[PDB]
Parts: structure tokens; C-alpha cells; sequence
């Protein structure tokens, strides 16, 4: 206590007994004040991931894996909180999944098709092509699948007969 | 008890879920030993006496 | 252990025979951080290794009091020689019954092995498990597709600012 | 994890000097407290950059991977500790009682190779669906055409060059094992980081040595050589100059985990959009267009291996 | 790309001043090797 | 706000009746600061 140092000595010993008072409160507050400035840097680094998180999360839709929760990113809802922000990531989750025997193209006339968006599934008798996140079974035609050389290079092709809208259309 | 030890060690009267650290185990020393050299000199004392 | 004082040092610890051929002139070792190493005893022409007396700290274990009082000790890096007993890579363990059974960590311990309360209830120490295993049933034709889906909200938590 | 007894390190084996150190209030606890931290924070550095995984997939014995062939980064069921070619290399091209302690790590080498071995083989056998959710088997001829896709190629250009694509990454891979076997300073930040820490603790050990203003550095010949009423001031002396010294060490450690904790950060987002996915940033990934990734374990660190696609002949 | 000398700092131009600094073991070199390492630091973020 | 001096120990503050419920042997409270809170005045049965 302070004012007992200064109640019971004269300033020729006082004067000691204050200079290590105050050397040690001062070496306190120094300690105090590094912690607060590496705390603060770590605060600091949080704030520009959350910032991050809600430029390109909310404001839009991230790409990123694992960035916006987990699964395939839809949207964030952000939420204040004391001294700090709640994201809520809204974000798509495949649940039920059949399992199919697939091929990387099929020969229709030598030529091999490939799908442009989705690819080639077979249900054990008959090939369809489906988009590769739902399953969604579509006859394969020419407005599904591109031409590309070829069917002797591709390895696993199998054979199958790629329907054509404008023949039945000519013929009729 | 090593649980009123963490209580006192956290400035607290409950305690919650986890490992904490309170003091240190040191064994301690049984005995003294001191090792000197041969006491091989000798003052003449006998000479004078 | 001992408290020891060779011809002009002084120290704690355990004097073992050593290994080391100090020259006929050496008389104290020292190791590479100017720490004392080895002595030469000054009757006995034997060199004496020092290896400091055992220590290390005395964690308590413990579910949160609000559901028990039951508590266990880690004593860290010792053996269980110099202090229901487990004898893990983090030291000595007490009160925790081993289990073989793996289960997700809730108390960590140290080098694989967490504790925590479980049941007629008690404290166990086992080797945390990373989650359930499970084999793809990969092959060069085959594909699984999803057929329905679920909307999934998550909630991650970010510190923005201080006091 | 370094951990440091301040009563043991300022006042071994020292009545006297405890009952001094005493008066200096609560300096102990917030330095362990602050090592105790750094400790938490290096475990939850280690699981989140690794534990990103719900379970424990493993590669079935077919190895019809297209080609492609993963025998240098899946585990070897004859190793020491079920660790990879790569992962081995890694772990070989990497290298007291005073108070200074090394907590274990909670994960061992073990685990962290578990933890590579499930990620690796759902990104084989399943790509990136085993991220986002259930893993989804697919043919890895056919998730390297989505990768193509990815980067803005059609797929016919992966299956009309299937084999030297295959071929290619082969001799990319054995170009990497070569360059880590034969280049050991290849691996020099987590080496860099190790010495770092070493000559730290080395330092707090050597100020054990310094007088600090007192008349000898041993704190037994104090009490035993000079009267307690100057010994009181040599000691309050040197507990001063140990207390600097270990608040000094401490900050230090500060400051180098919050570099370590950004450098986990970085590690932990570009496995997860590295290696979970196929990330569309620019040199976020390797030069070129990323095609893929897969990890691998090392000493208190990560390794990843950037598969991209670079194109070479231009008209 | 500061760096600043310790011994010249604290004791400048004077032989005693540095006798009784170095009683204190490294509390001067280490000062040293991080403004060293401060300004390699800067000197690989203006390269990088 | 007076500098008052109770029995030895010095301080500067306001003095204001308090509502602590003192025991009958307790000369004077304090903070968690080790410093003085509430005093029984030495000349009145009163704590303040
Ligand atoms: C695979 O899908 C095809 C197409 O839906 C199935 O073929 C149809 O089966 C229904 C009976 O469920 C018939 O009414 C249709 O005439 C069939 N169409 C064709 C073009 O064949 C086929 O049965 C399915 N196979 C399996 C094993 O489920
Ligand atoms: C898809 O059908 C064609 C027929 O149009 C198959 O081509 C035949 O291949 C055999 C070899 O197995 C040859 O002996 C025949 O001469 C080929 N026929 C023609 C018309 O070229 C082709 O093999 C089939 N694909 C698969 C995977 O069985
Ligand atoms: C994958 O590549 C490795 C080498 O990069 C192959 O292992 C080699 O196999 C040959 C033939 O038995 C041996 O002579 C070499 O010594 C092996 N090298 C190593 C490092 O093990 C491996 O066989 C390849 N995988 C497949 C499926 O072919
Ligand atoms: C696909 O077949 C495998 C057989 O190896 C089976 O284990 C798996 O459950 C099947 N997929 C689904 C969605 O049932
Ligand atoms: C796929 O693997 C089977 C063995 O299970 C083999 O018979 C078949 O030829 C393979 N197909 C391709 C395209 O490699
Ligand atoms: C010291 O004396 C003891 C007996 O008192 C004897 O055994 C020992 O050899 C002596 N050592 C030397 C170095 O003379
Ligand atoms: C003198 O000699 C006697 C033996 O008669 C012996 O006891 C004594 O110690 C000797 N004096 C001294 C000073 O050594
Ligand atoms: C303590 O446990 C009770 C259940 O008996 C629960 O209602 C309460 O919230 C718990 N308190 C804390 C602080 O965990
Ligand atoms: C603990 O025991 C093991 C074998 O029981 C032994 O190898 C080890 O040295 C012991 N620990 C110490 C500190 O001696
Ligand atoms: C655990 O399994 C080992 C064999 O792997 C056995 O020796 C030991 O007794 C078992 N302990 C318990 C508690 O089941
Ligand atoms: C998808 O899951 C929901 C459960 O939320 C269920 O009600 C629905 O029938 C499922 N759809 C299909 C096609 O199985
Ligand atoms: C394209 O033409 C420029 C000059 O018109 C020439 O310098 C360049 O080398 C040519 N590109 C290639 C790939 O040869
Ligand atoms: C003297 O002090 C006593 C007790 O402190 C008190 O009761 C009394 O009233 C005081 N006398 C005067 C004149 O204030």
C-alpha cells in the first residue's frame, strides 16, 4: 500500500521503497498490455476471416469447399452475438444414394458420344444419361451427348443406340 | 483431495469438465552426502609440540 | 535422489555410473546448455552421471462438478513405480478404469489416450477413436448416384471484437 | 508443446528463494496459464487441419484406378507405423530436467497417418463427394473428366489421352519422391520451425548462467556464502532476472504460435478447398489450373501434393 | 528495415556501461537477431 | 471527498453511511485491491 510506505518513511528510503512498487506495477501493465496487443492480433485475424466470410458468403455464393459449411454451399443468414458473428450456412446434402454401372461413353455409329452435362448409368438393362448430383434418368439423344472422333481410344465403352429426334420428325 | 487442490489452484468452488494443472510432483532428496579428497597433508604440529 | 556437494559444486539429484571416459585432469562434465552433467568423484576415480531427481506435474482429471465429485491424477512423465493404475506415454495415471473400447475424446490426456466419465459410473482412460470405419465399394464400373437430398443449416461461430 | 515450472526454474530446490518469489504476486499463473494455452491451441491446430474427415474410409484391394497409381501416398500395410512412401520420407528428412517439459502431442503420428490414409482414399474412390456428404463411389477416369470439366476442358480430351495423362502424372510423382529423397532442405520450414523453438528454450536455459547484477549465478553459493540480509537482495536480483527472462521466452512463444495458428489457418482452408474440392483460385493451389490434391502427414505439419494442368504447346 | 544496436543504445561509447550490460547474458543479441529477422521478413513480402 | 486518517490509515475519499451489515468486532472492510472500503469511526458506534 502506497500510503503506508508514504505514512511510515521519510522520502530518503521512501523514494526506494516507491521505485520498486513502481518498477513492479509497471512491469504488470507492460505484461497486460502485450497480451491485450497479441489478443487483439488474434481478434484482429478472426475479423478478417468473418469479413471474408460475409463478403463472399452472403453477398454471394462460394465455390470454395468447406469454406461455407459443410456440403454444397446455397447461402449464409448471418447473426449478431456479443463481440462477435453466428453464421448460419445453408448448404445441400446428398442423403439417399443407388448404386449404377456406368461407362465413359457409348458407340452409336463407330462414332462415341460423350454426355455434356451428367453422366451414362445403367439401371441393369437399359442406359440413360442423368445429371451426376440427382439423379434424374434422361434418354440418351443427340441434344444430351456431344461427338467426339471415335469409339476405339475410350477405355470401358459399351454399346447402346443414341435416339435421334429429327429422324422420326423427317420420316413423318 | 487433489479436487479441493483444483478448486483452490482455479480461485473457485466448482469446477468445470477438463484437466487442469495444480502442482508439481518432486521426490525428495532422503539423505546428504559430501565428498572431499583424501585428507593426505598435514600441518607439523607434531615437530613443535 | 540426493543433495550432493562435490569438491566445489553443489546440487540436487541421482548419481548413476556412467558410461563416459572423462580425461585424468576433468573433474566436472557439463552439457551442451551449461547445465553440470557428470563429476568425478574425489576418493573413488569413478565418474558419476547426475541425472536430476524425478518431478513433473500433477494434473487432476475431472467430469465437471456439477454432475460428480470423482476425480483422477495424472502425474506427468513418471512412472508408476515412484509415486486401478494405467501407464500411459503422458505418465502415471490413477482412478481411471481401462477400457478397450474406443470412443470420441472428451477429457484429452495425451498421446492418443482421452478420459471421461462413463458408466455404476466412473472415470476411463482409452485410446479415442477417429470415427467409425467404412470401405467404398470402389470398381472400375460402377458409380453411386444420390436420389433425394436434405437442406442442411450449420452454425459456425467467429469472434469479430474485443472489450 | 513446451510447458515451463517457474517455481522449480527461478527457485530449484530453494526455501528461501520460494518465499522471495512469492511477493511478485501471480506472475506463475499467467505464465503457465499462457503456455497451457498455447498447448490447447496447438491440439486444435493439429485437429482441425487433419480431423476433417467423419469417418475412416480405406482403398479396397483393386487398384483399377484408370491408371493412375497411389502406391506411393496410400499406407503400406508392411511399414513401420502404416505410413506412406512419401510420408516416410517426409518423417526421415526431419530432426532437460530444469523445469522445461514436452507435453505429447494428443494426436500421435499414428492418428495424423490414419487420419491422411481416410482422406486420401475418399478422395480416390469417391473424389470430392465424401466431403459435402455420404461418400459416392465413382470410376477415377470418370472424376478426372469432372476435373476437366472443371478447368474449362472437355471431357474427350481426358479419355482421347487417358494413358499419357496417366503416364504423366506417374513420372510427376517419381520426380517428387527423387527431388524429397535427394534435397533435404526441401522440407526446411517445419525444420526452420523446430530450431526456432530449440534455440529458444536453449536461451531461457542459458540466462540460468547470468548474474544479473548479483555475485555469482548459483543461487546456493548465495545463501551459503553471504548473510541474509544482502543474500535477500541478491536473490530479489536474480528472481528479477529470471522472471525478464522467462517473460521474455514467453512472448516469444506468443508471437511464434500466432504465426504458427495463421499458418494451421491456411493449411486447414486449402485442404479443405484443395483437397475435398477443386479450388478456382489462381496460384491458391499450385501454378496452373488445379486439377487435385492429396495430403500427407510430417513432423508437426502437412505436405500437399498439387496435381494441376499446365498447357505446354501453344500455335 | 529498422535495426538498432543494443550495446551502442544502451551504453554508448563507454567500456564500463558494456561490462555491466553483459552480465546479463543475451538480453542484447536477441533483440539483434529479431530486427534481423523483422526485415528478411519485410524483404520476402515485398518479393513474394 | 476528505483526506481523512483513521487510526494510522491514510486515504483521500468521500465518506457516506453505509448499509453494510458490520459484525460488532470488525474494525474496517476492504477491496479485493487490499485497500481500505468502510471504517467504524474510533470516537462513534457508526460505520461509514
Ligand atoms: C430400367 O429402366 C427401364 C426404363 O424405365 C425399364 O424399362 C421399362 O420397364 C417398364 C416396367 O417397369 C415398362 O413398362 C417399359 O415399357 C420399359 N421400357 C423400356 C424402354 O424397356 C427397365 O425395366 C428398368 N430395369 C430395371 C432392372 O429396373
Ligand atoms: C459393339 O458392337 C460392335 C458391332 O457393331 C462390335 O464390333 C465388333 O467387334 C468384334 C470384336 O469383338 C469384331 O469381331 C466384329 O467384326 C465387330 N463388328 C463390327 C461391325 O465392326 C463391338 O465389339 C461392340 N463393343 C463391345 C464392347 O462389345
Ligand atoms: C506403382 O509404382 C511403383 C513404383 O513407382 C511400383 O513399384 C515398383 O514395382 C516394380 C515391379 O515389381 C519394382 O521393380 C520396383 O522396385 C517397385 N518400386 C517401388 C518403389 O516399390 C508399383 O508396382 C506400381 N503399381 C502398379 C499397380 O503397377
Ligand atoms: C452398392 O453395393 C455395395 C456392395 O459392395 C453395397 O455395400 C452398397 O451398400 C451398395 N450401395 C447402396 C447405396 O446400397
Ligand atoms: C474392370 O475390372 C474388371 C474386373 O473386375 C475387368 O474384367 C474389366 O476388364 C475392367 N474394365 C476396364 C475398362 O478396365
Ligand atoms: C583414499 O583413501 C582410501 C582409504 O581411506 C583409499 O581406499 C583410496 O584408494 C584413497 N584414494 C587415493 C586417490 O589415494
Ligand atoms: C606427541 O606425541 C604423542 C605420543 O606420545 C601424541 O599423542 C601427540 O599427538 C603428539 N603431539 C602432536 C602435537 O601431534
Ligand atoms: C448442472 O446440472 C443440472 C442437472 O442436474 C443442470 O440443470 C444445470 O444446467 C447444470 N449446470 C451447469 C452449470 O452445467
Ligand atoms: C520407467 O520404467 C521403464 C521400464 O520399466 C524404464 O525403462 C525407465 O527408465 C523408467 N523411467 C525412468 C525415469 O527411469
Ligand atoms: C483388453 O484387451 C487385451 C488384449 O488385447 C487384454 O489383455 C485386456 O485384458 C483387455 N482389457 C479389458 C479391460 O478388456
Ligand atoms: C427424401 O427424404 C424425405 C425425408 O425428409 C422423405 O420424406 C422423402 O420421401 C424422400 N424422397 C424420396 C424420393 O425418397
Ligand atoms: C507467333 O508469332 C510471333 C511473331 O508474330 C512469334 O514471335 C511467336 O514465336 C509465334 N508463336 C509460336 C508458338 O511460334
Ligand atoms: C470518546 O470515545 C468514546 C469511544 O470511542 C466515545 O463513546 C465518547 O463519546 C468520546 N468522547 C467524546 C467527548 O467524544
Amino acid at each position: 500500500v502506497l500510503n503506508d510506505i508514504l505514512s511510515r518513511l521519510d522520502p530518503p528510503e521512501a523514494e526506494v521503497q516507491i521505485d520498486r512498487l513502481i518498477t513492479g506495477r509497471l512491469q504488470s501493465l507492460q505484461t497486460y498490455v502485450t497480451q491485450q496487443l497479441i489478443r487483439a492480433a488474434e481478434i484482429r485475424a478472426s475479423a478478417n476471416l468473418a469479413a471474408t466470410k460475409m463478403s463472399e458468403c452472403v453477398l454471394g455464393q462460394s465455390k470454395r469447399v468447406d469454406f461455407c459449411g459443410k456440403g454444397y454451399h446455397l447461402m449464409s443468414f448471418p447473426q449478431s452475438a456479443p463481440h462477435g458473428v453466428v453464421f448460419l450456412h445453408v448448404t445441400y446434402v446428398p442423403a439417399q444414394e443407388k448404386n449404377f454401372t456406368t461407362a465413359p461413353a457409348i458407340c452409336h455409329d463407330g462414332k462415341a458420344h460423350f454426355p455434356r452435362e451428367g453422366v451414362f448409368v445403367s439401371n441393369g438393362t437399359h442406359w440413360f444419361v442423368t445429371q451426376r448430383n440427382f439423379y434424374e434418368p434422361q434418354i440418351i439423344t443427340t441434344d444430351n451427348t456431344f461427338v467426339s472422333g471415335n469409339c476405339d481410344v475410350v477405355i470401358g465403352i459399351v454399346n447402346n443406340t443414341v435416339y435421334d429426334p429429327l429422324q422420326p420428325e423427317l420420316d413423318s | 483431495d487433489p479436487l479441493s487442490e483444483t478448486k483452490c489452484t482455479l480461485k473457485s468452488f466448482t469446477v468445470e469438465k477438463g484437466i487442469y494443472q495444480t502442482s508439481n510432483f518432486r521426490v525428495q532428496p532422503t539423505e546428504s552426502i559430501v565428498r572431499f579428497p583424501n585428507i593426505t597433508n598435514l600441518c607439523p604440529f607434531g615437530e613443535v609440540f | 535422489c540426493v543433495n550432493f556437494n562435490f569438491n566445489g559444486l553443489t546440487g540436487t539429484g541421482v548419481l548413476t555410473e556412467s558410461n563416459k571416459k572423462f580425461l585424468p585432469f576433468q573433474q566436472f562434465g557439463r552439457d551442451i546448455a551449461d547445465t553440470t552433467d557428470a563429476v568425478r568423484d574425489p576418493q573413488t576415480l569413478e565418474i558419476l552421471d547426475i541425472t536430476p531427481c524425478s518431478f513433473g506435474g500433477v494434473s487432476v482429471i475431472t467430469p465437471g462438478t456439477n454432475t460428480s465429485n470423482q476425480v483422477a491424477v495424472l502425474y506427468q512423465d513418471v512412472n508408476c513405480t515412484e509415486v486401478n493404475v494405467f501407464q500411459t506415454r503422458a505418465g502415471c495415471l490413477i482412478g481411471a478404469e481401462h477400457v478397450n473400447n474406443s470412443y470420441e475424446c472428451d477429457i484429452p490426456i495425451g498421446a492418443g489416450i482421452c478420459a471421461s466419465y462413463q458408466t455404476s459410473q466412473s472415470i476411463i482412460a482409452y485410446t479415442m477413436s477417429l470415427g467409425a470405419e467404412n470401405s467404398v465399394a470402389y470398381s472400375n464400373n460402377s458409380i453411386a448416384i444420390p436420389t433425394n437430398f436434405t437442406i442442411s443449416v450449420t452454425t459456425e461461430i467467429l469472434p469479430v471484437s474485443m472489450t | 508443446k513446451t510447458s515451463v515450472d517457474c517455481t522449480m526454474y527461478i527457485c530449484g530446490d530453494s526455501t528461501e528463494c520460494s518465499n522471495l518469489l512469492l511477493q511478485y504476486g501471480s506472475f506463475c499463473t499467467q505464465l503457465n496459464r499462457a503456455l497451457t494455452g498455447i498447448a490447447v491451441e496447438q491440439d486444435k491446430n493439429t485437429q482441425e487441419v487433419f480431423a476433417q474427415v467423419k469417418q475412416i474410409y480405406k482403398t479396397p484391394p483393386i487398384k483399377d484406378f484408370g491408371g493412375f497409381n497411389f502406391s506411393q501416398i496410400l499406407p503400406d500395410p508392411s511399414k513401420p507405423s502404416k505410413r506412406s512412401f512419401i510420408e516416410d520420407l517426409l518423417f526421415n528428412k526431419v530432426t532437460k530436467f530444469n523445469g522445461l517439459t514436452v507435453l505429447p502431442p494428443l494426436l500421435t503420428d499414428e492418428m495424423i497417418a490414419q487420419y491422411t490414409s481416410a482422406l486420401l482414399a475418399g478422395t480416390i474412390t469417391s473424389g470430392w463427394t465424401f466431403g459435402a456428404g455420404a461418400a459416392l463411389q465413382i470410376p477415377f477416369a470418370m472424376q478426372m473428366a469432372y476435373r476437366f470439366n472443371g478447368i474449362g476442358v472437355t471431357q474427350n480430351v481426358l479419355y482421347e489421352n487417358q494413358k499419357l495423362i496417366a503416364n504423366q502424372f506417374n513420372s510427376a510423382i517419381g520426380k517428387i519422391q527423387d527431388s524429397l529423397s535427394s534435397t533435404a532442405s526441401a522440407l526446411g520450414k517445419l525444420q526452420d520451425v523446430v530450431n526456432q523453438n530449440a534455440q529458444a528454450l536453449n536461451t531461457l536455459v542459458k540466462q540460468l548462467s547470468s548474474n544479473f547484477g548479483a555475485i555469482s549465478s548459483v543461487l546456493n553459493d548465495i545463501l551459503s556464502r553471504l548473510d541474509p540480509p544482502e543474500a535477500e537482495v541478491q536473490i530479489d536480483r536474480l528472481i528479477t532476472g529470471r522472471l525478464q527472462s522467462l517473460q521474455t521466452y514467453v512472448t516469444q512463444q506468443l508471437i511464434r504460435a500466432a504465426e504458427i495458428r495463421a499458418s494451421a489457418n491456411l493449411a486447414a482452408t486449402k485442404m479443405s478447398e484443395c483437397v475435398l474440392g477443386q479450388s478456382k483460385r489462381v496460384d491458391f493451389c499450385g501454378k496452373g489450373y488445379h486439377l487435385m490434391s492429396f495430403p500427407q502427414s510430417a513432423p508437426h505439419g502437412v505436405v500437399f501434393l498439387h496435381v494441376t494442368y499446365v498447357p505446354a504447346q501453344e500455335k
